[PDB]
């Protein structure tokens, strides 16, 4: 129950990933997890996201698909270097910097997964030129 | 919003046509039987 | 096979120790060190005297046991189809081969070329055209083999006295140098391949740079020894110098293939002589007055036009033909070799222009640090 | 086979950062894995990178090891958020190329028909060049040459990945690499194009001493091809100065 | 329970299609690679066998994994007509078994041998040194005709066994037929 | 022979395909139990420089597709009500259209009991329209064999009350076929090519 | 002999890879399209007036690989969904579809 100034070191790939997989699924509201770690309370760093496809149903916990994040994470592991999910990400075209009822929803079953589980909206149509 | 229904398919789909003229197609709610659903009747839809 | 086994000891002093390996090989069932003993055998110092016999005892051996090696046995029972020297059923014989070996490997293509080798040596006519156009164009997904390529290069080389390749002849002929280096055959008898390879660059017509021959040690060294001359005039044509009394001794030295086309050898050296200004000068001498085209190419006045529109024609200089004062702009876009023992020259000016691009970066700074300091 | 290839400024810095995270326990300064992306136009490009530990031995430059399994399943997994994303070629670091390339060419080809090789430099920046592209051509060195390998490059160019400018401007936001202050920012401009022209000028100098001397294998045979046209090709003449003595000084003085 | 994670290295030289074994020598050590699979997934169907090659390349596509039937369809059409590189072979399945395991899956990596081979006594020698050094816990197997249990195979398998190690034996085989069953007889149980 | 090896790639690529199949069809078909907008096929039959498809969508917007992504255009001509993707605007998958209002079921019938023994006096005539209507539709594989095609058009003149709505109705029942039931007298409408 | 009934393998392999590539061909497209609207005004070079067929009209861009030669005014072409420029440009028909 201590949340204090927090800051997200962000890496600049995960921008990258996040500003292609939003390019790709620009009408989808394309999901995904930002694959980061609690180093401590505050200090949240984030070296890596991925990019998962939408079910068809929609924004579900079953969207993100339980084996395949467990094999993709394996393959992180394996090749690559292994990194924690304590956050999530998510192409936001609708509206700006708040969350749909069932992004509430899904954030809340994360946070009960996880510690923090952070809810992160990134809007990918109002990132035109300036403003990410 | 709530629209009337059109007809619907052997069992699970339903061709709807809906007040805001769309070709309206979804699973009916878990929570309701196709049965209880006949063609010609306002049933509210949930934006999501 | 026990039999042939016994049969075959015979025929041959030091053969039943070979024969004895061959009992053991197939024995345990070997087919690749078979193959290495036939082809020890073949290679043995001997003239393969019984050609036929060895034939019928290697089909024998090969189609009782079915499991030999195709590329390497037919490279090796190529020698004996060869020697059985009857062209009427040696064709048969190469469609035996390759019915008992019709994979895609290097035994058919194998075929195909000795079919045409067959066609060279009797009956120009039947099939020679399409069979040495197929093998380059069955040579596909096949960059490095270098066998068959080695062997294609040896029939077009020797397809060379036929009509359809003269300059695509010296061509496969240089890659057959290129992907065979060593020696493996007498010192002669490839000084007497450069001295064809030289013939046919000097009746040819498209080989202006016909590079990898002109100052190449690996053909030069053969005649190293004789016909220096001819090292001589292949230098002329590289660099561009006349030595018009060399290159004529060149053209009545060696007598056949030269004597009609020294007219042609005429053309090519005046048409080449002018490169040696073409990259010496970069523009330095942009005025090709016709003294000066006298002095480079020693020809008269009437002669200037058409050697200039061959040279146009060919890509030595492509630029402006005047006749008031008969000026020819300079602009080449047909490199050649440029005797890299004189590359001292090309470097020189190279450091010319990074000492003037430094000094002037230097002087417009100098002009400069009222905004740059 | 390919005309040439364009690199986007979107798998460079991941390469580097894989480079990175796999570096701390492998210090063998040999960082190999696979390049994704898309060939539309022969206009080859990258959109996704992957690293996998490496390992190897000088003797003959045969030993070495992948996750091959875990590599393929990455592959699927990218293939099927996008389906676009196709393995373009394999990159391996430590620019000085050692000889097993020529057996993992062969082993990766079965992804990928036009092998490619990319080296990133991750410490070095010498002038500006973030990655090279390598092409396998080992169809006959030359019409009267050996055979040998000859992996040649394929001209490559940093491409412009779109929605990328607004990351980048936020990232640095410190420095503008853009023509703000056009004035001072066109007097940089020409101030290391002279610093690259003489640098690069100065290495092909160097190349022609180097050649001149002997001391290195000499490849004439396209050095001499590509330079004399270039040295010969008249930008010396002035007299067309003097047909275009006004070439602009009529805007000149009319600027004055 | 003590799980094993064996990788197999196969020889793949030109020789190996011979018919010295009823269908081909490359076949009958394909049929020693998944008999001993067999086993393996009989002790336990999640133990992981893999396969390297040394015929000029080192084959990685079939991993460290508990299904053979990749090994079967890889393996075969594996067109035996390269050389042998004895030295390359083992040393790069000790890489490719290094990889990513269980500390406690017992790593292991067995050899076919089914050809002469023609390397250097020092280079195998400086090998087994070296393995020896990195404690690498090898055992070879031969096949059919072949200069079998040659000095450099006996040093080689003697400095990976001795010194109080697991003490794997290599079998020295009649040319031609041999029996597999009591080629891998001692392995299978005791080393 | 090679059968091993390449049966064993044979059903592996078989099975891991139809599972892509699956997954992608999956992916899909949730779209395609959300579609939304009507398909009004302005259909342009862009060749690849092969098909293409204009979409009037339900909140009037044209989505141009291309090469019909996803359906054959052998089934799907230009017309309507075929599902188009809410999201990826492409062409989801065929459904049922509409029966123009009237014709929804003007008064079909889902199928008529009346049976033939109840009616009769005329039992040459229902006997000579039974063989020409409904041996037509039990039999249709006699008169494709045959090679004669059943005429269609059979015209019941006769005063009133003499059966033909009990003899037509129950004629449908013995096809066991769908009958569809067509008020005449009421077919003149005043509105322009109703009828 | 179990390699006799390679052809029917053969078939069955062939038969399903047809079923494959239709889906790889379905699955690797998934694509938005693009909106249709026609050249209400061509403007410049550089931007042009593309109106959408209900409502709004857009100052956009052109196609990189088209040409104003192709565009032209007043002439159906396609918008892209989000980014709002010129993707391909499309003939249009009308019909009567009476007593034709
Ligand atoms: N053969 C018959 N058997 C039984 N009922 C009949 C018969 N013919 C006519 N009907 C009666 O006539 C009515 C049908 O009338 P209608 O169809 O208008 O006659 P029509 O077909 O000659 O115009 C039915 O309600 C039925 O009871």
């Amino acid at each position: 129950a201590v949340d204090t100034a927090e800051q997200v070191y962000i890496s600049s790939l995960a921008l990258l990933k996040m500003l292609k997989h939003g390019r790709a699924g620009v009408p989808m509201e394309v999901m995904g997890l930002m694959l980061g770690e609690f180093v401590d309370d505050y200090t949240v760093r984030v070296i890596d996201v991925f990019a998962m496809p939408q079910s068809g149903t929609g924004v579900s916990v079953e969207a993100v698909d339980p084996v395949f994040q467990a094999k993709m994470l394996d393959m992180l592991k394996q090749t690559g270097r292994p990194e924690m999910v304590v956050g999530w990400y998510h192409s936001h075209p609708g509206f700006g910097c708040w969350l749909s009822g069932v992004d509430i929803n899904t954030q809340q079953s994360f946070e009960a997964l996880s510690e923090r589980a952070v809810a992160v909206v990134v809007d990918p149509i109002q990132s035109v030129k300036g403003k990410v | 919003c709530t629209k009337i229904i059109n007809a619907d398919s052997e069992d699970p789909k339903y061709i709807i046509n809906v007040k805001q003229f769309a070709k309206f197609v979804v699973d009916l709610s878990d929570q309701v039987a196709p049965t209880d659903i006949e063609e010609g009747m306002r049933v509210g839809v949930d934006r999501n | 096979v026990p039999g042939f086994l016994q049969q075959s000891q015979n025929s041959g002093p030091g053969q039943p120790a070979v024969w004895h390996r061959l009992e053991e090989l197939y024995t345990k069932k070997l087919w690749h060190q078979l193959t290495l003993q036939v082809l020890d055998f073949v290679q043995d110092p001997c003239f393969a005297q019984g050609d036929g016999l060895i034939k019928l005892y290697e089909n024998f051996i090969s189609e009782f046991e079915h499991r030999v090696n195709p590329l390497s046995l037919v490279e090796i029972i190529l020698h004996v189809v060869r020697q059985m020297t009857d062209p009427n059923v040696a064709l048969t014989f190469l469609e035996k081969t390759r019915e008992k070996v019709k994979s895609s490997d290097e035994a058919v293509i194998l075929c195909k070329t000795a079919i045409g080798a067959l066609k060279l040596n009797i009956g120009d006519l039947q099939v020679t055209k399409e069979t040495i156009e197929d093998v380059e164009e069955m040579l596909n997904n096949l960059p490095g083999v270098t066998s068959v390529h080695s062997r294609f290069y040896d029939l077009s080389s020797k397809y060379y006295q036929t009509i359809g390749n003269h300059a695509s002849y010296y061509k496969d002929a240089l890659r057959f140098l290129g992907c065979v280096d060593i020696k493996d055959l007498p010192v002669s008898e490839q000084q007497e391949r450069a001295f064809t390879l030289g013939l046919a660059g000097l009746l040819g017509e498209g080989v202006f740079n016909f590079g990898e021959l002109l100052m190449h040690p690996v053909l030069e060294s053969l005649r190293n020894t004789d016909r220096q001359w001819l090292i001589d005039t292949l230098y002329a044509f590289n660099s561009g110098n006349v030595e018009r009394f060399q290159t004529l001794k060149t053209a009545w030295g060696q007598q056949p293939d030269l004597a009609a086309n020294e007219a042609q050898l005429l053309r090519k050296i005046q048409l080449l002589c002018l490169m040696e200004m073409t990259f010496t000068r970069p523009a330095n001498h942009r005025q090709l007055t016709f003294e000066e085209i006298a002095k480079s190419a020693k020809i008269t006045v009437n002669e200037v036009e058409l050697l200039v529109m061959k040279a146009l024609s060919v890509g030595l200089v492509k630029g402006s033909i005047d006749e008031v004062d008969k000026r020819v702009h300079m602009t080449w876009v047909q490199p050649r070799v440029l005797d890299l023992q004189q590359i001292k020259g090309m470097k020189d000016r190279l450091e010319f222009w990074c000492t003037d691009v430094k000094s002037m970066e230097m002087l417009v700074e100098h002009q400069a640090h009222d905004i740059l300091t | 086979a390919v005309q040439k290839v364009v690199v986007h400024p979107l798998v460079l810095l991941s390469v580097v950062d894989h480079f990175n995270r796999i570096g701390k326990v492998g210090n063998q300064k040999r960082v190999v894995g696979v390049l994704l992306g898309s060939w539309q136009k022969k206009v080859l490009d990258v959109s996704n990178s992957f690293a996998v530990p490496f390992d190897e031995d000088d003797k003959d430059d045969s030993v070495w090891f992948l996750d091959h399994d875990y590599l393929e399943n990455m592959y699927g997994m990218f293939k099927k958020v996008n389906a676009r994303e196709r393995i373009v070629g394999w990159y391996h670091t430590g620019p000085k190329l050692h000889k097993n390339d020529i057996a993992i060419n062969e082993l990766m080809k079965r992804y990928c028909p036009n092998s490619v090789l990319v080296i990133i430099d991750v410490k070095p920046k010498d002038l500006g060049l973030p990655t090279e592209a390598y092409i396998s051509v080992e169809e006959v060195h030359d019409d009267g040459t050996p055979t040998s390998k000859t992996f040649e490059h394929v001209t490559s160019e940093i491409g412009a990945e779109e929605a990328e400018e607004v990351g980048v401007e936020h990232l640095l936001r410190d420095i503008k690499d853009t023509t703000v202050g056009t004035l001072s920012q066109r007097i940089t401009n020409q101030v290391h194009g002279l610093k690259g022209l003489n640098s690069k000028l100065l290495d092909i100098r160097s190349y022609l001493e180097k050649v001149a001397t002997g001391k290195l294998p000499i490849n004439h045979q396209i050095i001499y091809q590509l330079q004399d046209v270039f040295n010969l090709l008249p930008d010396v003449s002035l007299q067309e100065f003097v047909k275009a003595f006004y070439l602009k000084t009529n805007d000149q003085m009319v600027v004055v | 329970m003590v799980l094993e994670s064996t990788m197999v290295c196969v020889d793949n030289s030109e020789y190996m299609r011979n018919g010295d074994f009823l269908p081909t020598r490359l076949q009958a050590q394909q049929d020693a690679v998944n008999i001993v699979c067999h086993s393996k997934t009989r002790s336990n169907p999640e133990n992981n066998v893999g396969l390297i090659t040394l015929a000029n390349d080192c084959e990685v596509l079939t991993t460290l994994t508990p299904d053979t039937g990749r090994i079967l369809s890889k393996l075969h059409t594996v067109q035996p007509k390269g050389k042998i590189t004895f030295c390359t072979g083992i040393r790069v399945a000790h890489l490719a078994l290094k990889h990513r395991q269980g500390k406690n899956h017992k790593m292991r990596i067995i050899a076919f041998v089914g050809s002469p081979v023609e390397d250097n006594e020092k280079d195998l020698v400086k090998l087994a040194k070296r393995l020896k050094k990195e404690k690498v816990n090898v055992d070879i197997i031969n096949f059919g005709e072949e200069e079998v249990n040659t000095e450099k195979l006996t040093a080689f398998v003697n400095t990976l066994n001795g010194k109080d190690g697991t003490g794997s034996h290599l079998v020295t085989v009649p040319p031609g037929p041999s029996l597999a069953d009591a080629l891998i007889s001692s392995p299978i149980l005791a080393g | 022979k090679i059968m091993k090896s390449e049966v064993l790639r044979v059903t592996h690529e078989l099975q891991a395909m139809k599972d892509k199949i699956k997954e992608n069809s999956e992916k899909i078909k949730v779209n395609k139990t959300l579609p939304y907008l009507v398909s009004n096929v302005i259909e342009l039959l862009d060749v690849d420089p092969g098909k293409c498809a204009v979409i009037k969508t339900s909140t009037r917007q044209t989505y141009f597709l291309p090469v019909i992504g996803l359906v054959d255009a052998e089934k799907l001509k230009p017309g309507d009500l075929v599902g188009v993707n809410k999201d990826s605007y492409l062409i989801l998958e065929t459904l049922p259209t509409e029966y123009d209002s009237r014709v929804k079921a003007m008064e079909v019938d889902e199928r008529p009991t009346e049976q033939y023994s109840d009616i009769g006096g005329l039992d040459k005539q229902i006997q000579e329209l039974v063989e020409a209507i409904v041996l037509p539709m039990n039999h249709k594989e006699k008169f494709e064999n045959l090679g004669i095609q059943p005429p269609k058009g059979v015209l019941m003149y006769g005063p009133p009350g003499t059966g033909k709505t009990l003899l037509a109705r129950a004629c449908a029942a013995q096809t066991k076929a769908t009958f569809l039931k067509l008020a005449g007298p009421q077919l003149v409408q005043m509105f322009i090519g109703d009828g | 002999i179990d390699g006799r009934l390679k052809e029917l393998r053969e078939q069955l392999k062939e038969l399903t890879k047809q079923y494959e590539k239709s889906e790889n061909d379905l699955k690797a497209l998934q694509s938005v399209g693009q909106i249709v609207g026609e050249v209400l005004k061509q403007l410049t070079e550089e931007k042009f007036i593309v109106k959408a067929t209900n409502g709004p009209r857009y100052v956009v861009g052109c196609r990189r690989q088209l040409d104003k030669s192709k565009l032209k005014p007043g002439t159906r072409v396609a918008l892209d969904m989000t980014t709002l420029t010129i993707m391909r440009y499309l003939p249009r028909e009308v019909d009567p579809l009476v007593y034709n």
